[PDB]
């Protein structure tokens, strides 16, 4: 309704550029300044700058001066953020946000895009079933193994099944490749009765999987 | 042409009148240098080189043992079987460039590919009689007074995925290092000077080249894990005296952009590289002992096991001097012309 | 330059929770950021409550000293809280819930025939919905302890029932895997009076 | 006295793989079972026989000891380098018909002067062509007393060849597998200490009122500064610092040696490179029968005359064996 939709997660070699796009819907784009804020993994929030859609005029934090470029396309209500000369400490989640008033109250945020600065190289996940044979509540799941980079999203039954789902954080293997599990506890009675499919999506490799998890 | 293995001969510019030990060894061991040598380029041609199985490397090793057998005679040599006493004369010691040359009917191929990693096919090839002048500098951790890479830093290893196999680094720009024991105080105490800005920049360039071979990981430089002191320090010989230098200030993730001082000791009790054992040498000569040397390469060992912070840790190492010769002999193989 | 205190705090449901931010004024805004999500604005101009936000959150300010209060901590209030003035943002305050000890359910998963055909074997032990966070899983193969063999991962604190879940993963080559028969994981938690063990036959 | 080509005879065996035999059979006739000695002024320094043998020994080595590379200023030469079984065998060099070989039976011939007890023989005795420096190996000993021989003792530039009364044993070994070049020699310090005094004593007879001192080599090619020889096809170079020492140990004496692949040739000016040493234990037990010494020149400090080991001219080695022989027509 009133929304900011950003581009998908990225991986870029050090020294390269990344561009993040932010598309605003449900308000007058020209009316408010758009800001970009980044957040390294596990850390706090860092302001990068703002852009005026009327002017296209920009203000960038000194830390990023000369490395960041904020442009906009008022025709399609889109703001772009481009960071150049990426260094590994630039790995973070990037957010676009609307300044509502000259309180600098950011009432509206995009869901945020992960940018992994890394020399190489994308890998799709292998998706293995975590079958359940033990017993009145049974557990089943999906092992999403050996993928790069973050992130992967996992759902169950195309989103119909949500109660009792635990998608764990990925652990970074000794191979440098990530790995995670998604589990769900279900009624034991269900196991013969109902189909269970986990839906694994890894956009950085455009890998998408539907995996039926069988007894 | 045709790869083959034989006995090469050495040439050098040693002078019959010179009392220095490398000269004295060479005047008997080596013939004089050809003032104008003939190098025959092959245009487009392909040959396979293996720096890790190169009979030329094994020959220089036997040679440097022969030099040290004559130059650096220890007072006491300790072998598990025995303890031995002998004459301990001090000597004049300055490594001199050695050429290794092919006899009649054989040639030495030279790879001209500017950034050859050393095991594989060579794009540009030439035939020569002799290698360039190689100084048999014995050292650990830092490679001294050698040759630099023409284009960009090169990393060379027998097996990069195998942490236990040494990494030979060739630098793009040499970095100067000066170690001095001032005139008499503790006569064993000495020091080394390095430009932190130049060394810090050198580190980043090798770190960046390393990251290409481990794209996943971040790259950390750290002090030696442990072992014999010969390896845990930057160990070398200057004017017959054995220096052992603390490179904690060199292999550091946060290096000072200033002049760097490394502490050194002149050691009389050493572990031999030539053979397994211990030697005791005479106390140092009097006066100022100084070596101004060009750091042109590195010898690193990568840590084994699972990486804690998704970091790969590299620490200075060494000990098998054949690797020192490989750093210079990588681009040559002997072939028998037919 | 922005200060925030405390760094983290544990609190029971219903408690009064107070956070402090230290900075001239104005203006000061408070955000709540839950795990994996974007920040959500709660308090603007120091004291003003954003529309549609529960009345339980509030903010106060005097001069350059500010405070943010949850009058009655609810389970869905697990988040980090950030004060901000213009560009600058406080390091944030992590607020998590304190609750009655809960035992974990335990489940164990054999490696799949899919994964075997590729030559590696991952065995997985699950600890489900427990509290406190502290927990200890150790792997037994044929009565043999293992070390460095496994990795584990913990969820964020659950927003409804305030529990945690934990995954521990045993990886080893198909060769090693078939050199043994009985695979077991042993879970020790304050909720469990005797440590539980789950296992299966190759 | 006349100049002619002698011919050699030996105890060579046609079936033997050892190279001195192999060379001897094609080059050399069999030993005479029935030798004749008929009792009836010489120069060992001006003897054509020595120049002959030198050519033979060169010839022997050319066939037995082919280095992998021969380094000459003009050129490099590369050739087949096979390891071989190497043990010098005694050679008899004999006069052609119409010629005879005079033999000095004189009790103690210095080798330049007149010999009184002379005999005629067809053949010389069996001489092993041991190529060595500093120490003379596997040769003949003096019958009566240690003998000093020189073209001129007053001229320090002339080598001094000493022939011993009683031989001293020397064992040099490279043990079975460490540095494969590393080797050692064992000599009885007591035996050698006495020998030195008995040669130091003889020397004081020619240099009265002077003390006799032994010291290490003054300098030169490595072949000459060390005791160099060939043992089982491998070239030994041994540090004689412990031998030429005014204060020799009564105890056992150990000399450090190296097996060397790069040598300076005595056959000709140049360098030869030989193959790496064979596997296994390499040992030579030899009898030290003579010395090659050089006397220091100049005004004497401390009234001591200093002597140092020398060599290099392999002809001097043969002169130690051919002194008592002249060729007659
Ligand atoms: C990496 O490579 C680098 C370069 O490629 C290496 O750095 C090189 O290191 C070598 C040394 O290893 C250097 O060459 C050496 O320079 C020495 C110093 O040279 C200067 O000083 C001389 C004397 O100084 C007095 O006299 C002058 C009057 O002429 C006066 O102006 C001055 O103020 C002072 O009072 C001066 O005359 C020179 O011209 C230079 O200015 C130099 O002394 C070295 O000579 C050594 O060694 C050579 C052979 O290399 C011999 O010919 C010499 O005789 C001298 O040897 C002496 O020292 C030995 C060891 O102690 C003795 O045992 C010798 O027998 C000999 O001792 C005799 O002489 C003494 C008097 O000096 C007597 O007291 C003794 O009893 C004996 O008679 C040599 O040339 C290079 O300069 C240097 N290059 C660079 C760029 O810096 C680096 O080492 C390498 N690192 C590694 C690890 O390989
Ligand atoms: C001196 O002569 C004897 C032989 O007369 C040599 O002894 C030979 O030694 C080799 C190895 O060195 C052995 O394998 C042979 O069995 C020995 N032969 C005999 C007949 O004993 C000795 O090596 C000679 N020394 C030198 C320096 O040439
Ligand atoms: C060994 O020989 C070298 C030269 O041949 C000489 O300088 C050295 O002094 C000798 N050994 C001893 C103990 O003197
Ligand atoms: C040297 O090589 C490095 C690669 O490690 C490269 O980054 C640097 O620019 C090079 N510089 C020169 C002058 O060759
Ligand atoms: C110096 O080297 C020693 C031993 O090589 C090492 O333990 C030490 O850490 C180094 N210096 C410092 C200041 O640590
Ligand atoms: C080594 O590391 C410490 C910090 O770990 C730093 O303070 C010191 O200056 C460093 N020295 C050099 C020479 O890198
Ligand atoms: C200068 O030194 C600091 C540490 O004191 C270091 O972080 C920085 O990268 C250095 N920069 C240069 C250009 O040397
Ligand atoms: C050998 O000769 C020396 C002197 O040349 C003499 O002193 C010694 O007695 C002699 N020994 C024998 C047994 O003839
Ligand atoms: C040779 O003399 C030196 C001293 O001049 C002495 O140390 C050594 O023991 C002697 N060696 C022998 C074998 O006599």
């Amino acid at each position: 309704q009133v929304q900011l939709v950003q581009s998908g997660a990225e991986v870029k070699k050090p020294g390269a550029s990344v561009k993040v796009s932010c598309k605003a819907s449900g308000y007058t784009f020209t009316g408010y300044y758009m800001h970009w804020v980044r957040q390294a993994p596990g850390q706090g929030l860092e302001w990068m700058g703002w852009i005026n859609p009327n002017s296209g005029g920009t203000n960038y934090a000194q830390k990023f001066q000369g490395r960041v470029t904020m442009t906009r396309d008022t025709s399609i209500s889109t703001a772009y953020m481009e960071l150049s000369r990426l260094r590994s400490d630039d790995t973070a989640v990037y957010y676009c946000a609307r300044e509502r008033s000259d309180f600098w109250d950011f009432d509206l945020w995009g869901r945020g895009t992960l940018v992994t600065v890394s020399s190489a190289s994308t890998k799709g996940p292998s998706v293995f079933p975590l079958a359940p044979s033990s017993k009145g509540t049974a557990a089943l799941g999906c092992l999403v193994k050996d993928y790069f980079p973050e992130p992967v999203t996992v759902s169950w039954n195309s989103g119909a099944l949500t109660s009792g789902v635990h998608t764990f954080p990925a652990v970074l293997q000794s191979s440098g490749l990530y790995s995670l599990s998604s589990v769900v506890t279900v009624p034991s009675s269900s196991l013969g009765t109902q189909t269970y499919i986990c839906n694994v999506n890894h956009k950085p490799s455009n890998t998408k999987v539907d995996k039926r998890v069988e007894p | 042409w045709k790869e083959a293995k034989t006995t090469l001969f050495c040439a050098s510019d040693a002078k019959a009148y010179e009392k220095e030990c490398h000269n004295v060894w060479a005047t008997h061991a080596c013939v004089p240098t050809d003032p104008n040598p003939q190098e025959v380029v092959l245009e487009n041609v392909t040959e396979n080189f293996n720096m890790w199985k190169n009979d030329m490397v094994d020959q220089m090793q036997e040679d440097v043992i022969s030099i040290w057998d004559q130059c650096l005679k220890p007072c006491v040599k300790l072998t598990g079987g025995s303890t031995l006493t002998q004459a301990c004369p001090k000597v004049t010691f300055d490594p001199i460039p050695i050429h290794y040359c092919a006899p009649a009917g054989y040639a030495i191929l030279k790879c001209n590919q500017k950034t050859f990693n050393g095991k594989g096919p060579c794009n540009n090839v030439s035939t020569v009689q002799c290698t360039h002048g190689i100084k048999p500098v014995v050292s650990t951790q830092l490679l001294l007074n050698g040759s630099l890479a023409e284009e960009e830093i090169v990393i060379r290893s027998k097996n990069l995925r195998d942490n236990a196999k040494i990494i030979i680094v060739q630098l793009n720009k040499s970095v100067e290092i000066v170690c001095t024991r001032p005139n008499n105080g503790d006569i064993r105490q000495a020091y080394c000077q390095i430009s932190g800005r130049q060394w810090s920049e050198a580190v980043n360039q090798v770190k960046k080249k390393l990251k290409e071979h481990f794209p996943h990981k971040q790259i950390s430089f750290q002090s030696s894990s442990g072992g014999d002191l010969e390896i845990t320090t930057h160990s070398f010989n200057c004017g017959g005296e054995f220096f052992y230098c603390n490179t904690s200030g060199l292999f550091n993730d946060t290096i000072s952009n200033a002049t760097i001082m490394l502490p050194c000791r002149i050691k009389q009790i050493i572990n031999m590289w030539q053979e397994v054992g211990k030697a005791i040498y005479a106390p140092p000569i009097k006066g100022q002992i100084t070596c101004k040397s060009d750091i042109t390469g590195l010898l690193l060992l990568r840590d084994g096991g699972d990486t804690t912070d998704n970091t790969e840790i590299f620490r200075p190492s060494g000990g098998d001097m054949r690797d020192n010769w490989r750093s210079e002999l990588y681009k040559y193989k002997v072939v028998e012309i037919k | 330059q922005m200060t925030q205190s405390p760094s983290s705090l544990s609190a029971s449901v219903g408690d009064r929770v107070t956070i402090t931010c230290q900075a001239i004024s104005n203006y000061l805004n408070w955000y709540q950021q839950k795990p994996g999500k974007a920040p959500k604005l709660l308090i603007y101009d120091a004291s003003n409550l954003e529309t549609g936000v529960p009345s339980r959150f509030s903010g106060s300010g005097s001069g350059t000293d500010f405070t943010f209060t949850i009058s009655s901590l609810q389970p869905e209030d697990i988040a980090t809280y950030y004060c901000q003035q213009y560009e600058f943002i406080g390091p944030g305050t992590k607020v998590d819930i304190k609750r009655t000890v809960a035992a974990p359910s335990v489940f164990i998963f054999p490696p799949s025939d899919e994964q075997l055909k590729s030559g590696t074997a991952s065995v997985v032990c699950l600890l489900n919905n427990f509290y406190p966070r502290e927990a200890k899983v150790q792997w037994k193969v044929d009565n043999a302890l293992q070390s460095g063999n496994s990795q584990e991962s913990v969820t964020e604190q659950d927003s409804k029932d305030s529990t945690y879940s934990l995954s521990s993963t045993l990886t080893l080559s198909k060769a090693d895997y078939e050199k043994h028969k009985v695979y077991a994981c042993e879970v020790t938690h304050q909720g469990l009076s005797s440590p539980v063990t789950k296992s299966f036959n190759r």
